[PDB]
RNA sequence: GGCCGGGAACUCAAAGGAGACUGCCAGUGAUAAACUGGAGGAAGGUGGGGAUGACGUCAAGUCAUCAUGGCCCUUACGACCAGGGCUACACACGUGCUACAAUGGCGCAUACAAAGAGAAGCGACCUCGCGAGAGCAAGCGGACCUCAUAAAGUGCGUCGUAGUCCGGAUUGGAGUCUGCAACUCGACUCCAUGAAGUCGGAAUCGCUAGUAAUCGUGGAUCAGAAUGCCACGGUGAAUACGU
């Protein structure tokens, strides 16, 4: 139970072990449990190895893990050093998507700052 | 030679004709126990006929239009305890006593201007 | 209120055992309005009290509910600074009440799978006075006894 | 309303459905998927041309009495004041107190 | 954003303007409001100086800048902070 | 033939109606019922202070009545007359063959 | 809420309450003598449990 | 005791407000358990005038005081809630 | 397939009527007024809900709906335009929404409403697309056509008490639609991401019955932009000894 270069649980069903994977999702999960003809309600400790590889192919078509949180860091690196409007909502650590801020907005903010 | 009533609860109404026989049920083309999953429904449709023993002595007939469930269920009760004094101007007195003859009257209350529903009232902290 | 309420509601008895007094426990389990829901869980604990008492369920419930009925209850009263707890009987209609819902809250503060569960064991634990809730209607006994003195006021 | 804001009203009106039918069709080829880049690329240049003015978004229903711009009514063209107004002497036919 | 099928949207004025850029070479700064235009590839290059509400400020345009809109890189308010 | 009569008083309606199959009558037809049909019920809510005080409101309504009468063998005479009547103002008629 | 208490139980009640709290007979509000018993009647049982409180 | 200022037709200064702060810190002897308090600021003409309301454990206490000034005002004021929240105080503590 | 000829019963539609008055019967009561109970009745004592707000109070609110006494401005406090701002964020308070799970999440299957809107508007069926949608174009000024398949419920399966198959904030990427135009500042879609939160201190609010709780539906405003507002039904409790 070794994919992507990171353990998978092996006591839950595939659909919802596969996303354990970073970058993938349920749709994603559903796919490879198909494009790789693998059951859906097969728990992982219950297959071949030749089913993991098969499998380990599958999941080998998308970018993810390592890759993924590499391509995500440059597209944020871009718009901060190109220091547009949506640049600078990152750096400053503030909403970038248009939310109010005078209240709320505590996720971006993260918990309060009191006075004096 | 067949015997009607309507019968309303809230928004619904139920026309039904009973007629002598060994005690068939049909509601809109179906059974009981296939149109009302609830087993509470059951009971009320029935509890009118089970109260004068004529449970398998006759057999009736019914449409429903409107209301949900428990609505449908108790309008069709009345429909009943109506044709079921009619077939028989006796049992009038036993049923009425049972309280199936009085048409419910509950209906949902509206919505007032100044309320989140008709008597729930917005808050307003003391605190 | 300070006139008298008239008009008391007509609770239909249960679809199955044809009890008034289960149809009113339902209501008490029910939660926002989901009455099939509340009537399924019943069962199903009943089934379960019936399925290792062997003593029928409209009889076997019933014990559960006679080791938790409290006789006695306690009411506040505030005199000079201080707040007299006065030990009064208790309304059969009320025990009934008090009963059926401490057995409820009792079920809930409990970590078994089904809500279903809960309230069969709690009912089982009840029927060799056991449970949070028998254990709670001990303490109402208790707390009665204890402040006798003021069982004559009438203030 | 300040004089001037009820007639900005009526030039905005009078423009919009004038160049009506111009935006139409101009606006009908951008959409058009099957039709020449070089046309759909034209007429992009083309609509931001003709008035800002002649646009029917660009208006904004006023009280025609009063002139307020808030809590107006279509069935009666009219301010919530000013149907309360006329309602109460029966001026507009039908609408009375309603009760259920 | 937009709709693919409409293509991308500039103002004619600005659009102009960027062909005597580009064609009869200049080098000065451009001044614009058209906050909405987004950056072409002709505008790669040249500095255009785009209004802000009260000021027009300089933007150095560069490959990484192209799609989006000028007034993405003319901001608009004033906080240094509390 | 089939004409729908359309109005805001109901007392007013049921003139129009009698009218009506009083002629269809005279000039000779036979005319298939005045049957009437759902009445429409516009309603309005409007704050009644120029300023502020959001739960204070006026609820305004506007009922509009419908009636609903045919003409079953429609003799020539009658399609003249039927169409030629000055009719109470206040009501609209939609004669429509 | 909807209908009337006994009008007799709470005159002697009240009747109660002015004994145990020591007012004089002759403050009773009462001239209906139906009442009247139930008010005295009241004020003269709790004149009797005075004496056993503190 | 949380505070809050208001000012209806008043500027509120960093006097005015430091003022009316040390002058409300008084009433908490008078009474421990303030929670919220509103303080409001008028001028009408030629009145001057003030308000507050405070949110107090089961209860809610209001007065308001007129001066020839504002600071006038606001030392009438604290006069009245003074007189109050003993008044509260002592039909709680009543044993 | 009310589908067809028929039928005018029934449901329903809406004009007109009938009906409830302490009228009838006991007991109490000053031979009163009334009260408590009983009968019949769909309904019983103001049957339920709405509309309706006395003389006045608070120099309460509105000169920014409009009107208007006075005062002030008149190559500017008037008028036009582009861009920005009202959407800013160390923070404090109020009103809400969604949660924290198993009376529950997810997948398949399958029941039962009410009320309301539509004219250059509501827009089916067909084709395309994972989807938001797109293209083509029937019907309907509407008890006829369209919005528009109610949901909770129910059966069968699965998850097995985990920060989880709970939650869905945040953010990247890729789109659609409205609109001269969605950078500041729209709604929505798909792929990925998967935060705080394990039922909330002192305090504090709503509600007495088809009510609270809970579940869906519509409308006004409106090119587009509801968790708000105004309406509509479904399921449907708890408890009132008492002062
Ligand atoms: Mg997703
Ligand atoms: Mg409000
Ligand atoms: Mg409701
Ligand atoms: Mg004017
Ligand atoms: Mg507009
Ligand atoms: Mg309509
Ligand atoms: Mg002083
Ligand atoms: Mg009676
Ligand atoms: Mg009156
Ligand atoms: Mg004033
Ligand atoms: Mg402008
Ligand atoms: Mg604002
Ligand atoms: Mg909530
Ligand atoms: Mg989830
Ligand atoms: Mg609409
Ligand atoms: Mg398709
Ligand atoms: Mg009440
Ligand atoms: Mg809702």
């Amino acid at each position: 139970a070794r994919i992507a270069g990171i353990n998978i649980p092996d006591h839950k069903h595939a659909v919802i072990a596969l996303t354990s994977i970073y970058g993938v999702g349920k749709t994603r999960s559903k796919a490879i449990l198909a494009a790789a003809g693998i059951a859906e309600d097969v728990k992982i400790s219950e297959l071949s190895e030749g089913q993991i590889d098969t499998l380990r192919d599958e999941v080998a078509k998308f970018v993810v893990e390592g890759d993924l949180r590499r391509e995500i860091s440059m597209s944020i690196k871009r718009l901060m050093d190109l220091g547009c409007y949506r640049g600078l909502r990152h750096r400053r650590g503030l909403p970038v998507r248009g939310q109010r801020t005078k209240t709320n907005a505590r996720t971006r903010k993260g918990p309060r700052k009191p006075i004096k | 030679n067949q015997y009607y009533g309507t019968g309303r609860r809230k928004s619904s109404a139920a026309r039904v004709f009973i007629k002598p026989g060994n005690g068939k049920i049909v509601i809109n083309q179906r059974s009981l126990e296939q149109y009302f999953g609830r087993e509470t429904a059951r009971m009320v449709v029935r509890q009118p006929l089970e109260l004068v023993d004529m449970v398998e002595k006759l057999d009736l007939y019914i449409t429903v239009k409107g209301g949900g469930i428990s609505g449908q269920a108790g309008a069709i009760r009345h429909g009943i305890t109506r044709a079921l004094m009619e077939y028989d101007e006796s049992l009038r007195s036993e049923l009425r006593k049972a309280g199936f003859v009085t048409r419910d009257a509950r209906q949902v209350e509206r919505k007032k201007v100044g309320l989140r529903k008709a008597r729930r009232r917005p808050q307003f902290s003391k605190r | 209120p300070r006139r008298r309420v008239i008009g008391q509601r007509k609770i239909l008895p249960d679809p199955k055992f044809g009890s008034e007094l289960l149809a009113k426990f339902v209501n008490i389990l029910m939660v926002d309005g989901k009455k099939s829901t509340a009537e399924s869980i019943v069962y199903s604990a009943l089934e379960t009290l019936a399925q290792r008492s062997g003593k029928s369920e409209l009889e076997a419930f019933e014990v559960a509910l006679e080791n938790v009925r409290p006789t006695v209850e306690v009411k506040s009263r505030r005199v000079g600074g201080s707040t007299y707890q006065v030990p009064v009987e208790v309304r059969p209609v009320r025990r009934n009440a008090l009963a059926m819902r401490w057995i409820v809250e009792a079920a809930r503060k409990r970590g078994d799978k089904s809500m279903a569960l809960r309230l069969a064991n709690e009912l089982s634990d009840a029927a060799e006075n056991k449970g949070t809730a028998v254990k709670k209607r001990e303490d109402v006994h208790r707390m009665a006894e204890a402040n006798k003195a003021f069982a004559h006021y009438r203030w | 309303a300040k004089q001037s804001m009820k007639a900005r009203e009526v030039k905005r009106v009078a423009l919009a459905d004038k160049y009506f039918a111009k935006r139409a069709e101009l606006k009908a080829i951008i959409s058009d998927v099957n039709a020449s880049d070089e046309d759909r690329w034209n007429a992009v240049l083309k609509l931001q041309t003709l008035p800002r003015d002649s646009s029917p978004s660009r208006q904004r229903n006023r009280c025609r009495q009063t002139g307020r711009p808030h809590g107006f009514l279509r069935k009666f063209g009219l301010s919530r004041i000013k149907v309360r107004e006329a309602a109460m002497r029966g001026e507009i036919p039908g609408l009375k107190k309603a009760s259920w | 954003p937009r709709s693919l099928k409409k293509g991308p949207f500039i103002d004619l004025h600005l659009l102009k303007k960027v062909e005597k850029a580009v064609e009869s070479g200049d080098k000065k700064p451009l001044r614009t409001w058209s906050r909405r235009s987004t950056i072409f590839p002709n505008m790669i290059g040249l500095t255009i100086a785009v209004h802000n509400g009260r000021q027009h400020v300089p933007v150095f345009v560069t490959d990484e800048m192209v799609g989006h809109k000028l007034g993405e890189f003319a901001p608009t308010r004033t906080y240094r902070g509390h | 033939i089939r004409i729908r009569l359309k109005a805001f008083d109901h007392r007013l309606i049921d003139q129009a109606t009698a009218e009506i199959v009083e002629t269809a009558k005279r000039t000779g037809a036979q005319v298939r019922g005045p049957i009437p049909l759902p009445t429409r019920k516009e309603r309005f809510t409007v704050l009644i202070s120029p300023h502020v005080n959001k739960d204070a409101r006026d609820q305004y309504e506007i009922r509009t009545h419908l009636r609903l009468v045919d003409i079953v063998e429609p003799t020539e005479k009658t399609v003249d007359a039927l169409m030629r009547l000055d009719l109470a103002a206040g009501v609209d008629v939609q004669i429509s063959l | 809420k909807r209908q009337k208490r006994d009008r007799l139980e709470r005159a002697h009640q009240r009747g109660y309450q002015a004994g145990i709290a020591g007012r004089s007979k002759e403050m009773c509000p009462y001239q209906t003598l139906n009442q009247r018993s139930q008010w005295l009647g009241g004020w003269r049982e709790a004149m009797a449990d005075r004496v056993v409180m503190a | 005791m949380q505070l809050n200022i208001t000012g209806n037709n008043v500027e509120i200064t960093e006097a005015l407000r430091e003022f009316v702060t040390a002058k409300f810190a008084k009433l908490e002897q008078y009474f421990d358990r303030i929670n919220q308090v509103y303080v409001v600021l008028k001028v009408e003409k030629v009145t001057h005038t003030s308000d507050a309301t405070l949110h107090v454990n089961g209860g809610e206490i209001h007065a308001s005081a007129e001066g020839q000034d504002m600071y006038a005002a606001i030392d009438g004021l604290i006069d009245k809630l003074a007189r109050q929240l003993t008044k509260h105080k002592d039909k709680l503590k009543q044993h």
